[PDB]
């Protein structure tokens, strides 16, 4: 019950510490109908050169650590045949299937919440102000949560209780979440289908969702222990489309 | 005695599911010389995912979308004064003066609907150096015109006898006066744009004002009082109900000019950005 | 009588209630309905026909035919980008004042999906490809053809039939963005590129131009009326 | 005593009211706000011969 | 004709009688790291008496939280000044200037409805040295423009003609003018939150002010009077209906700061007690 | 579709005929020790005649008893000030500073229900030596912030954006402005008398003050204007409908001294006469 | 758009209305509803219920027990009356404060038959018998229990029940009598006598008391809904 | 025409009424539905999701993680009480700000059974048992294990299962509760304690800790709606 | 289209009205104002053990 | 003539109501307060694999 296999394309993921699956809000993604399409010409579907595991660059969990967040999409451009169709065309659609590793031995001990946030708004450090995209995303490196208040001008406040977003961090898992307990499991799995207020939108110009991994109880361990414990995500796209081929922008 | 009546509900279309292709059917290409926009969905250019689409479009019928009450008109009157023209309010009927209305109803040629009318009155005190009375409860009388009766000279006129025209008579601190009027108009549905004249020799009046002739509004106060002067302000509200239109335009870009005309400063077709290439960059550290 | 009792509400004048009131003309007989053509019974209709955009928006040029053409020409310009733009077809300049931009800007909330369509307009000898791409939101937008053709594309042939349709299809973690669209509910970009070139024989104008048409698809839709920031007065009688 | 029973505005994954008529005229009773009729065919394909969206437009 | 239209009544589920259980299965015990919430009842845990509740779930459905009237905006202006733009008042329609109903909205990302618009106004009088005189009663017109239309200059510009736009004429004593709208955006429903840009190079605006675009709202007095000066306000309140809702949130713990963003100080999570074991004692003699 | 829905009407018991007795039933002799009220009526005690009864039990049902509106806050707020906080008012939500209303709810231990809020909101000018201006038409804001938003500091705050907080903008001289809210509470019903405390120890705040916790409301005037002073009044409406009420109280007989506690002045049953046997004769020539 | 036409009404604030209105929370969930004990679904259920009636309401007494208490003794005390009071259930100061009489004070009409109970508290060796008299208006209230039996009335024996109830039937002229009664809506008045006396043996108090408890029947019901005037302040925040 | 008579409550703005009103948008076609996942019907929904509760809530610690968690310890602290609090879900500093006290806090009155989940969260190869314990209102809370062991309480045993759940269950003379609690409606509290002790072996950290989520059950319900004491403003624009 | 048709309060010794429902929302929909059930055994007569009312009450 | 009755809100332990629309429009109707349906499912249980809640969680 706690082994559990995903093959998508040429990729396949093994687990022997696996909870469950989460399923957004019970959505499986799939392509886009006739009674919902607004675009008339005839959109391309690769769907195996892009619907893929793709791993990113791992982070440290380190005694006092805050937390990471990643924005999707934009931390895939650069990411083979999937940012190369992200590059050539205006509009584009896509689920994910979002999956985190970490393990440790039985002698460690420490919580991760894992956590999507859809239309994950950010406010900036000085209240009369405007953010910058550079504080928002650095693509396949990670931006962290702070420890107090932030201040200067340009940096997103990012203090870890208020979650950077004006509430409180407690209530995060009112969207689709899991937790890894180090007691417990060493990976969390997350199946997001495509959600929008349209039926298909410009990949460069708007980020769909947040990735938020935050420790509740810290890392601990005793005397001669590992020290190093890494963190890491891997995620998929599903049932990729693209409309309106042209040619390719430039950042 | 009770009756069942069903209401369709009315959603979008769903998406269906559809895999890869190599053939020669190119629903992707098309021609707009012919005038025909073309009808192609996502499931006919990618591959796609089948949802069930639960999403309405109630908000955006006709009904719903003008069915609610917007200011047309607001004026003053005084109880006491020197003019004695300056004692009551009188303005003839239209919906050409607050703009945002006159926009929203100008999407469409011709337009077809009741009307349910609301009237919003205040009153003041006029700046003098001494004060202090004590004043009974303001009583107000509207009174509605149609085209070809007799017109008050004063607020001591015999033609607000009211006779045959209705009126309403009302007094401050009640809820606001409403009343319904049926679609009043010689011909058979509303006109919102007229390129034409009013006389035969293509002369005359031009545009909208050929056509309307719906009557006045006469307001006064029925007090006759007040040794110490006060002001009033009256305010009317319009909400069309079992609406039909036709013949839609497009939207209004300038700004308007007078209530008569279309009259208009040429205007931007919108504001520039750096080049024809030119991104906003958001993902930063 | 019968006794009652008066609930919070009453006396109020809320401008979006539903109730019966008297007539003022009682019996009044109005004129018979015609049937003229070109009955509209819901916005949605008029969102769903073309209109041009106008991608060209640079300064001198905001009132001159200009504004709707896209330049395009033969030669070795494959590094040089077409033209490129961000999806927020209700706050961004390129799309406010469009059919479809004018109709959401009474509204704030949209959602589904939005088509695109190309149309070519240079002389019949002249023959070319290119690459139209839309990107997710979640990077920067591609700054060459290899990076752009990693999202969701198609490649347009020129020749009899003029017109390719791009369709933006509705990808998004909400039912709904704003449409006073926020960094929480972006879209992406639009991006075209040079596939091939453009190849003209002897006695033909060099430069071309492209035009570009937006209309919604057939699950679209709105709601939370409001009021448009896009026409004002500073008095009556205007 | 002439009362229509119909069906409330819900949403999706006791719902029904009830009216009655006061007046003599049709113009003072309430809005029509359930009514969700289109026909779009009319504005986006104002064409003689038909378009089959599959094939060509034009040879 | 009537048609009989049923309503089910919708109650909370009847607690059923247990008893004494010695067995293998642990329906307290599971494990929160799956993302499930456990579904267990009293009756899992101790022993329960049956229980019939007629409780009903009826005031907490999103149509019966969201169906009250709240005001949006307030503004003035004048009959007579010597600056000709304080004499009418103009605004951006949103619904984010009151924290109350603003933060109530904010509990989905999108929503969808139509909406009846009520607007209260009132008058008064500037405070001079001389008072006394009587004014007639005050006429006021609102005018909607959508985004394109022209914009007024003064309160005699050409533009309060009103043609197109759907404007609201009322005068003081009468009920409060009202009317609906219905469900108008370009997208399939409106956005509360928008984490994206204006311009595809990532940059330019950001937010929710890219995607709302919904026109503005002008008013002036009609009577263009009063050798006195007087001061009139105007409220708004919204309120929706036909109403459907997505992806719900946590509710907003910070203080707002301004209407374009969602900028915030830091805030703590609640207030403290004197120690994790404190307990009011209130059982004494 | 039209459906008939049918309404049973409910009469009070008819009393029969009935005759003279002489046996061992003896319906008049009881025993109040056991708890138990009589059910007796006049024809088990004298001689009756059959009479038809048509009186109905209609307006003492519980929802014709309280769906009606009643006010429950009023409060002052200026344009113009040397203080910054007098220019807009707040204030925390409940029912407990009207009498009227208050006691009429604490009839019963436990409620459940939707409401209708409708405000009505006035202005004057405030009194100077020199009056006469003329202002335009004023225009309000009313928010309501759930329990953990964001708080205004001013009436410049960036808070008043109502990005996701309901919010109400209106305009006087028109209808007044009106929502309906739903039944929104963490348990299954409303509470209105709570005898227990906040903390585990038995200390900290007592009563109810406890258990309510349902936000605040914020409005200000839009327009930032007014070189002379005014000065507005907003006065707040509930309705309660789709009612339901549980475990019956005795009416409350000694006056309210706060809006926080049961607290109270010792007073009397009622009011004395001369003696026990006092008869006020009206029978005179 | 429709043809319409507004009539008188528009635009008011009344506070018993009955409309519909816009949702200021869309699409909110309410927690399910539980099965407390103890509904209520009309307010002649609780008028029903029988209260004690403060029939000794004489000076020096009002904020004591002793005015629920009626006094009788052992002895000759036949001339004496025990009391009597009018039938006014909600202007009277015997019958303002109880259930009933709080009920009646938010209506202005009432109409129905009245149940009186009348409970011994003396020892158990105690014995009499009382007469219970009821008159309707027209004349004078008795001043002998001659004048009183002449109206409708019941002879109370004491022993092991002992509860006696005393029905006051419905005679008016009217459907309804005003709660605020005048003296064209008069119901009458009620009186006790010593039918026998009390008679005890030694080693027994002397003095006993009787108690009065009040409802309403089966028939019963009020109309035209008021404010109330037992309640108000000063100011608010009270 | 017909004639008419006009009652109390005419021209008056009742805030929650529900009225028909005439379009200003005669005919407008709306923009079609889209079928966006997560679609909220109700209320009820939100507050039967689990939140994590901020137990820790002392001086010092209100704006770090550390206010969520609960310290345990290896070594004889039998005599020594875990946590405790009060059972007031709107009112009480520990449950105000989680999703069911922020739902709770927009209505008066409340009902039905808590659920309250612990999820333990040391080493893999740490044991220990512990007492949760909740009592109802009319006595002072309990001083040892000894009285705690008396109410409504579970044993929870650290396993191979992390999470365990005290179910409270409605006990209450009244069908609601106040949100705003008073002494009239309290509802008790909850205590826990050592019933064995945390053993571990060498090589592994001491000190542990614990959370505590909270949700709502299947028979939970609100009603009587109001405005939320959490937001406010000092003047527009906010 | 969803219509509710019912009878109007009359009195005693053409009379029923028409409802549509506009909103999406049940906490729009205006009072239940003609609903009239009683049950007041619950609070007159809360004894475990039947008391007939023409019999002695004790005995 | 199009009328809905429909019945009212009520307690437990004459009772329907009439409406007619007068508008055109669908948006001008009433609110639908009359509709309450759920589907909690959707954020309590979003797992994969079903849990019976009597069984382990894990094993």
């Amino acid at each position: 019950d706690r082994v559990r296999s995903i093959t998508l394309g040429n990729s396949t993921i093994t687990t022997q510490e696996s909870a469950n699956v989460v399923v957004a809000y019970g959505r499986w993604p799939e392509y886009l109908k006739d009674n919902e399409a607004t675009a008339e010409d005839q959109p391309t579907q690769p769907d195996v050169a892009t619907c893929r595991f793709y791993t990113l660059e791992s982070v440290t969990w380190e005694r006092d650590s805050p937390g990471w967040w990643w924005k999707f999409p934009d931390a895939l451009k650069d990411m083979g045949l999937f940012g190369q169709n992200m590059y050539y065309h205006y509009l584009g659609r896509a689920g994910y299937t979002i999956h985190v590793q970490c393990n440790a031995s039985k002698f460690h001990q420490g919580c991760l919440m894992v956590v999507c946030v859809p239309e994950a708004e950010m406010g900036c450090s000085q209240v009369d102000g405007t953010v910058n995209e550079h504080s928002l995303s650095e693509g396949e490196t990670a931006k962290k949560f702070a420890s107090t208040s932030t201040n200067g001008t340009n940096t997103v406040q990012s203090i870890v209780t208020n979650a950077g977003m004006g509430v409180g961090v407690g209530n995060l898992t009112i969207f689709p979440h899991q937790w890894i307990n180090l007691r417990t499991n060493n990976c969390a799995t997350i199946v997001m289908p495509y959600i929008n207020n349209v039926p298909m939108d410009n990949m460069f110009r708007h980020h769909n969702f947040t990735l938020m991994i935050i420790p509740f109880v810290p890392l601990d361990y005793s005397s001669d222990s590992s020290t190093y414990v890494p963190i890491t995500v891997t995620v998929a796209p599903m049932c990729a489309e693209y409309n309106g081929l042209r040619l390719a922008t430039s950042l | 005695v009770v009756e069942a009546v069903e209401n369709a509900v009315a959603r979008v279309a769903d998406t269906i599911s559809s895999g890869p292709s190599n053939s020669q059917a190119v629903p992707a290409l098309t021609a707009v010389e012919t005038g025909h926009t073309s009808q192609v969905t996502p499931s006919d250019t990618i591959q796609t995912r089948h949802v069930r689409n639960y999403h309405s479009r109630s908000e955006s019928s006709i009904e719903n979308f003008l069915c609610r009450s917007a200011c047309v008109y607001m004026g003053e009157y005084h109880t006491t004064n020197t003019d004695t023209s300056k004692l009551f309010a009188s303005w003839t009927i239209n919906a050409r003066r607050m703009v945002q209305m006159r926009r929203k109803l100008e999407l469409f040629t011709y337009v077809r609907f009741d009307m349910e009318v609301t009237f919003v009155i205040t009153s003041k005190q006029d700046q003098g150096t001494q004060l202090g009375q004590d004043m009974p409860p303001l009583t107000h009388q509207i009174m509605y015109i149609p085209p070809g009766g007799p017109i008050p000279k004063s607020v001591t006129d015999y033609t607000w006898q009211t006779s045959t025209n209705p009126s309403i008579f009302w007094t401050e601190g009640n809820a606001p006066p409403r009343m319904s009027i049926p679609f009043i108009s010689i011909g058979n549905a509303y006109s919102n744009f007229y390129d034409g004249w009013s006389h035969f020799s293509q002369n005359g009046v031009y545009g909208y004002n050929t056509l309307n002739h719906m009557g006045q509004i006469y307001v006064r106060h029925v007090n006759g009082s007040s040794p110490l002067p006060m002001t009033s302000t009256v305010r009317m509200y319009f909400k069309p109900k079992h609406v039909k239109v036709w013949v839609p335009r497009p939207p209004r870009l300038c700004q308007y000019k007078n209530a008569s005309t279309v009259n208009f400063t040429p205007t931007n077709i919108t504001e520039k950005r750096q080049s024809i290439n030119y991104i906003p960059e958001t993902v930063k550290p | 009588g019968l006794p009652v009792m008066n609930t919070p509400g009453s006396n109020q004048f809320l401008t979006s209630d539903d109730f019966q009131s008297p007539s003022a003309m009682p019996q009044f007989d109005v004129t018979p309905e015609l049937n003229i053509p070109g009955e509209v019974q819901n916005l949605m209709e008029i969102a769903e026909v073309d209109s041009v955009v106008p991608v060209n928006n640079v300064e001198g040029k905001l009132d001159t035919m200009e504004i709707y053409r896209i330049p395009v020409q033969s030669g070795n310009h494959q590094s040089s980008q077409v033209f490129g733009f961000q999806v927020q077809p209700g706050l961004d300049n390129v799309f406010k004042h469009t059919l479809l931009g004018e109709i959401l800007n009474y509204y704030a909330h949209w959602s589904g999906s939005i088509k695109l369509t190309f149309v070519f307009c240079g002389s019949a000898m002249a023959t070319g490809k290119f690459l139209l791409a839309y990107a997710p939101p979640g990077a920067n937008a591609p700054k060459s053809r290899k990076d752009a053709m990693l999202g969701t594309h198609i490649i347009w042939d020129v020749g009899l039939q003029s017109s390719c349709v791009l369709c933006i299809p509705w990808i998004s973690q909400t039912h709904y963005r704003l449409v006073q669209q926020d960094e929480y509910t972006s879209a992406g970009n639009v991006t075209c590129w040079y596939q091939t070139g453009i190849v003209v024989p002897a006695g033909t104008p060099t430069s071309c131009s492209i035009m570009c048409f937006v209309s919604a698809c057939n699950d679209f839709s709105v709601r939370l009326l409001k009021d448009t920031p896009f026409i004002e007065q500073s008095a009556l009688l205007q | 005593m002439g009362a229509q029973v119909s069906t409330q505005k819900t949403g999706a994954h006791i719902i029904h009211y009830t009216n009655i008529n006061y007046y003599k005229d049709a113009a003072s009773n309430s809005a029509n706000r359930q009514d969700f009729s289109q026909d779009p065919g009319k504005f986006t394909e104002p064409v003689k011969d038909i378009m089959v969206k599959s094939l060509p437009a034009l040879n």
